[PDB]
RNA sequence: AAAAAUAACAACAAGAUCCAGCAGCAACGACACCGAACUAC
């Protein structure tokens, strides 16, 4: 049938996934675009064959150190155009946006930065997500249906995370974090992919180092698939595997109904 | 505009309870709902609706940034 | 026009007890009749007109939801 | 001015004898002898012109519709 | 526009004393030497201009 | 499109006519009209204060002064 | 329409001038300005407030500009 | 957990439901509370202690006309207090509405006259929803929440009806009748309880007498739990049960997190 | 005061019509544009100054052979603009299609293919009715206020056909080409003027060729002024005189309010 | 240079074949093409009008036609 | 130049009510005044000079025939 | 470039300074005076210096008919 | 001058590359180049359509295309 | 010939360093200051280095009033 | 004048540029060759857009010549 | 008097007649108005 398959993997930094196995588990794994982020690595480390799979393409766009940044993706067939520009400082100087369009339907693979790292990296993150927000207000007029394969790290809603009497004090749970991913999904009208065929809670995608909270299954939902109001019809399916984990992170695998083309 | 729609709306979004003094005196506490030209909604139990002429300042509880 | 006419046509259809307080402190209580671009009629004993520059609030007796 | 025309032509034509509040509180009588853009001619033994932006309400005493 | 300028007019033409009662609650006196769309000149004993928007009402002195 | 409040206030400013100023609260300033505009008056004092159009209630001219 | 309202809201922000802003109602705010519409301004007494021009009557400035 | 399951069907005359077995299977379904709609009987031989359950109340309105309609309604506990009537003239005279109240929640035994006999019978329909769309209107104030288990006999999109262009001229699938549907589930707020939990076709609650049509599995969806937007989020499970059929219609469960109590 | 008159006489031959003297009947019918349906017969044929009303126009798009199909139009006074074809082969082909610009309001004269003839027929007709509605859909959003008086061969509800449940196997009234119609109209918000006006029954354009057929009155109303809805506001009335019944089908008139001008 | 244009305009005013040429502002204009010249072409139609070259985007020979 | 020339003599000559479209999609009125080999001055009740760059069409409102 | 008609048009809207009103290809419609004027630009006066170009321009309607030489 | 235009135009023309060209409007028409001179293009589509080069804004080939 | 008043009305808006605004035809609004014009492009100095083409501009709006020498 | 030697250097630094045509739709991309008029835009694929129907030409990042 | 810009619509016969109901607001903006200019709610 016309299902069409996307992968939404963080890795943080592409060299660990690739040693536990992504690679080979992506290239058996059926998909169309694996929104793969968090690559950690230059344009000319992502040109190695090694990183690049059969009958998949390979797009790249990174910071000016490796290190700081960097998102890259994957698909089957060669899109219409791929562009690495949102237009912010805190976009294009750390490479966190690169965008491939299909037939009026353009896929995203967003990334906004942690925070944990220090208050710096806050302040980073709240002016990217002020200045996101009016990108998208500005992008409601266009026609094209939008796939942002976002790692927002913030959690929407009480579901999104468990235990969260605990976590409505430590970074990705914050009150204008909140605020902010609320207005996404809501003013904005934008619709996120997940939370609308599963409608439950305990689904995760993110969990800290310790197994402890592994054990327990205390994690956050930091990898969304944000629809517009024109795609939400189509979502088929969501899932989050965590046991094929290779980083932080689990891969976010939504099929929908929808048939792209060259 | 160029200062009324942005700090209007960073003031909905984030549902900062501001108060509004109006123009004789009495103030309004509430959190702005949605906004116009010419109307503001206020929701402090009751959605009311607060006209733009008649207001005089709209003073945040709590700092917001722009 | 875009939020102001959804409400007071929605109070109207409903005929919610609304007050208005003016722009020199006075309340006005009564439903709203036909609202204009410019004055609003209330559906009291008398009929009462308020027009729209000296109207400071309109508080609905009970919650409207717009529709 | 869908309905206030109207309201206003049927106030004056049946000499419905009217009170208009204005903004600072006193009232004024007298019936409505004609009205135009920010402008009503009240005449009632004495003639006034009492201007529309200053005009808060107009009670018209008898129960009078369009 | 039909009753605002012909009215001032009148009350021009005539010399009449015109008592302009301003939204404040203050009773100007003196008689309208002149008119525009936004302020009225109202000389009797000192020159004034008198902004539209803060007038209430205007009654003349006598019948006009 | 009006053609008497800028004559009007043309005057009183180059004349330099002593002016005060009753605004609709129902106060009063004094000093000359440096500028004028279609919603701000700039008036001289111990410090420039531009009172805006809308709460003007009356100019009087402390001197008659005649329209050009 | 704003030749000189402009200049001078544009210099008294500029220069960080504590300027009063005395309303129609009477009361007297004070404050820098931080941003001004055609429509409102902004102050920062103690937090950004924003006061509507149509209710604003003076605005005083601190020191001669 | 606290586990409502409403069950509604339409028995289409008591007769044929306790002849086919409605009864038995109805009370091994655990349930909190049953509306049974067009029972085409009066409250006196309703009164027969042959439809009494064991653990389960009796309430019904009968029909000016026993022949021509009623409805009934059964519960677990005592409910706060029974309501049979609507205020409507067509209402009254067929009984075709009976509400129990409950803790911020009420059940209403909804039924919209089929419209499938004649004109008449269409007619009565129209000003029968041109009527219930003000009372709509009305009940939208008021704090409670309503759960409208009625057999509304319309179907409201093409999820709900198979072979969509052949029933474009049937009653109960025409543009006034679709329109209505779509205003009362969109400009009102009345989200419905199928299309939150399963948002799948092919789940038909009728089916005409001719066995053709049951072997092609040529049905509609009649039957209907409206909720108030405040009770949405309560949905779980809803799955409509062919294989017990009893009448014209199937039952339709759903169970809801919300609890009742005195 | 304002009016304007539209006719509908599809000749099926314009020889034949003119054998029974329609010439001098449409002469004396006073119109502002004849839209003729069915001219059977080549540009040529029609050039010749028998078939010219005097003081009306003469336009004509023929097939590319004289009996397969060709249509005709007659305008009081010079239009703007004449076009045809449609860029499918089931139209260009068979100058099926006429259209014609004054002002404000633009009238097509349209002949769908009977069907009735043998299977290619149908499956033509069916090839005609989906690029056609398709078409449509392209000009929905257009400013042009198109009128379509033309002949569809195909029967849209009951009130224009009785016994329609022996008529369900025969063309007209199958049940694709019905919801075909009905898609065309309600989808697409298009009306026709004749129901507008009057929604009685018992009204018909044509007759199968058995003579006591058409003195039980036993017709089908095929030809319809497909009118947009922003016009349907501005139609007055419309007539069926099923006195004459020259032809297989009738002279569909139809005033409206709306007048127009070079 | 416009070596191609001559013969292919020549053709289509001797076959007198119905095109439509589509502008620049997205219009239709439907005729045969009646006397072909630089920097303007003249359609003969109902009304018959004169074309801009520099205005025209397209030109559909409707039906097959040969260079 | 073999077909504009004549056409629009004839056109201004015989004084005939134009209406010349736009490269926009708009629609004038008019005579034709004059014309030039870059601009065309059209009166009606106001001579207005319409840019030959930006004019999609010119419709004669009348049959004309060329030279 | 070689034409006889825009010139002295141009010039005598300039000398004479009639309202002149600059409908773009875009659609947006100008309003002012001529200050002056060359075969690709046209300065418009209108409390600013308006440099339009010719081939942005459509139609140019003065408020006033004007003699031609 | 056109010292690369012609190298790409009459190269999508021999191998026949089904390209995609946007006119001005924004449209955007299919096909084959099948024959183009200074002044026009020809599109090998059924409907054998021509397009004017001013009014064409960009030519994207269904696949690439080497340089000669 | 072809710049004869175009070229120094662009010059003086380069020397002075007015805020220029360079409408489109398709009426964006654009703005910088001129850094350097040819005779087909006009390099607009902003935030980032901007090259727009003549053919494409339709009206060059400074902000301060300029005189021509 | 100023657009070849622009070209030139867009082409050897090898720029991220974004062309605006005159419709206003914008095409990111890296210029691969320019002519009189005709640029070569290559991303993902080649495309050829013209001189005529170009409106304005920003390099990515800082470039002077 | 101008969307800091629709990765692009197989194309606009054409824009200058009553809440099955809140463990309840130290109290309703203090009630529907109660006719020569004086600068903190």
């Amino acid at each position: 049938g016309p299902a069409m398959r996307i992968i939404s993997v963080n890795v943080n930094g592409i060299q660990a996934a690739a040693e536990r196995g992504l690679l080979s588990w992506l290239q058996a794994q059926n998909a169309d675009v694996i929104c793969l982020q968090d690559t950690r690595a230059s344009a000319f480390d992502l040109d190695d064959p090694s990183f690049q799979l059969d009958g998949y393409f390979l797009y790249a766009c990174d910071a000016e150190l490796p290190e700081q940044g960097g998102v890259a993706l994957y698909s089957r067939l060669q899109p219409k155009a791929v562009i690495s520009g949102l237009g912010f400082e805190t976009a294009d100087r750390y490479g966190r946006y690169l965008q491939a369009d299909f037939d009026k339907v353009s896929i995203a693979t967003l990334l906004l930065p942690s925070g944990q790292s220090g208050d710096e990296s806050l302040n980073q993150k709240f002016k990217f997500m002020d200045d996101f927000t009016h990108y998208l207000s500005k992008q409601r007029r266009k026609r094209r249906e939008y796939i942002y394969c976002g790692s927002l790290y913030v959690a929407h809603q009480k579901m999104d995370v468990k235990n969260w009497r605990e976590c409505q004090q430590m970074p990705g749970f914050l009150a204008p974090e909140r605020a902010w991913l609320d207005e996404v999904f809501g003013n904005l009208g934008y619709a996120d992919a997940l939370r609308e065929v599963s409608r439950e809670g305990d689904q995760f995608s993110w969990w800290p180092d310790s197994e402890q909270a592994e054990m327990l299954n205390l994690g956050w939902r930091f990898d969304y698939q944000v629809l517009t109001p024109g795609l939400r019809r189509f979502v088929r399916n969501a899932k989050l595997p965590r046991q094929p984990r290779f980083s932080q992170h689990a891969p976010l695998i939504v099929d929908y109904d929808w048939q792209l083309s060259i | 505009h160029s200062l009324q729609d942005p700090y209007l709306n960073t003031l909905r979004k984030e549902r900062v309870p501001v108060s509004i003094y109006l123009v004789n005196g009495i103030k309004l506490q509430g959190q702005i709902e949605s906004f116009d030209q010419f109307v503001i909604l206020l929701k402090n139990t009751v959605s009311q609706m607060v006209y733009k002429h008649a207001i005089s300042t709209v003073v945040p509880s709590r700092p917001v940034r722009l």
